[PDB]
């Protein structure tokens, strides 16, 4: 899935 | 609480070890225990217990989205599939229900200042729309307006106390644009949230220092980021 | 065990699952339950169950020397990060025997094929090496010799029933090799060996199809890079 | 540390 840019650590 | 006969001090010690050491489940198990050890967080403990958790349900909801993709690929291979993201689901949903348990036992009711405040609705906002991420019962619309009361709160009081440069501010309006986005249905109010949001800040760099500078347009080119991809 | 009341065939269909969803606790957890079915494993589920404990326990590898190194440093404050490194240490350690457990009841007794056979004395050798890498007390020596007995086991059979190019025969001469070099303490050991693998599984690569001929050089190639850090 | 190369993932 298309992920959107959202707060702090980018773990997904 | 397995925690409950560590200091304090030491948990926080222990939890900066295992974010170097990138054991995020014990960083976030220590934080556990910080919280529940009844006072108040500080700025870096309150940031040490986001990241920790979010290192967390990143991991789970990285894997439920593969094991999603498989089940809706697959709808006969029997219920393993089924099965297996049911089990994915239920780990995240717990760690979620942990989370916002510590918020509403005690952080948010003892938080009084805009910064901690904003900073823990904004965690609970996100912590109900990584439920609503999963959720498909009757609770879901109950699911997506506990997130969206969460973040409108945080949002008032952030328009109210904060400048708009805040980094608190900017990351909360950037995953309230998110939630607008693709949990409301609502990529009109996403897109205004976010050029507003970006518009203001900019508009607001000329009073900061350069590392504050820093700070804020890190945020910025987030919300850019997004804007990019939806318009 | 939790998984006793799941098919084995559903378990190792879950395993495949988690290894997509990258939850390799999972996936190991799926893997002991279908070793404990009693039942022999396949080439596939052996490199499953391989695949599994390899990247738990690096996970707890990588945590343990962030921790190791920052206790060495601090070598005032406080017992935690000695506290914490042991921690991390008892749950390798646990993960380790866990292993050690499965190959002893009872892979390795039931294995009578050269490919099965030193498949599982290369990985007693390789967890008997982790617990070598975090050993201290007045056991190292023991764990020392465990390993370098169930590597040369391993080896003994596999240069009488394996050609010199069977990806089997060469990831375990590099592992004993890299056990020489810095487990040992007999670099030149390992330079030695790492050389006559690689020489003779070059000689033997024209027997090769363009399939195994991959496989093959894959590992060769991690025989030299060795080989170029070690000369 | 400085880590050689081993069989299998590199997942340390
Ligand atoms: C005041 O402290 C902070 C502010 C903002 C972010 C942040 C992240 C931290 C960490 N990841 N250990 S501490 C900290
Ligand atoms: C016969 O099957 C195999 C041979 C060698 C490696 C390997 C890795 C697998 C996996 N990571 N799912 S299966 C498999
Ligand atoms: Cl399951
Ligand atoms: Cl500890
Ligand atoms: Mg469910
Ligand atoms: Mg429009
Ligand atoms: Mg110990
Ligand atoms: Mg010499």
């Amino acid at each position: 899935k298309l992920m959107f840019k959202t707060e702090g650590p980018d773990s997904d | 609480g397995a925690m409950g006969s560590m200091e304090r001090a030491s948990l926080i010690q222990k939890a900066k070890l295992a974010e170097q050491a990138e054991r995020y489940e014990d960083m976030a198990a220590f934080m556990k225990g910080a919280v529940e050890k009844g006072e108040e967080l500080s700025c870096e403990e309150r940031n040490l217990l986001s990241v920790a958790y979010k290192n967390v349900v990143g991991g789970q909801r990285a894997a439920w989205r593969v094991l999603s993709s498989i089940e809706q690929k697959s709808n006969e291979k029997g219920p393993e599939v089924r099965e297996y993201r049911e089990k994915v689901e239920t780990e995240l949903q717990g760690v979620c229900d942990t989370v916002l348990g510590l918020l509403d036992s005690h952080l948010i009711k003892e938080a009084g200042d805009a910064e901690s405040r904003v900073f823990y609705l904004k965690m609970k906002g996100d912590y109900y729309r990584y439920l609503a991420e999963v959720a498909t019962g009757d609770d879901k619309k109950r699911i997506i307006d506990s997130a969206r009361s969460a973040y409108q709160e945080a949002m008032d009081i952030s328009k109210k106390e904060m400048p708009p440069t805040n980094p608190i501010r900017l990351g909360l309006a950037l995953n309230f644009s998110v939630f607008h986005y693709e949990i409301a249905n609502s990529p009109e109010e996403a897109i205004s949230l976010a050029k507003t949001t970006f518009d203001e800040a900019m508009a607001d760099l000329h009073t900061l220092s350069e590392d504050s500078y820093k700070d804020s347009t890190l945020i910025m080119q987030l919300l850019r980021d997004n804007l990019t991809l939806w318009t």
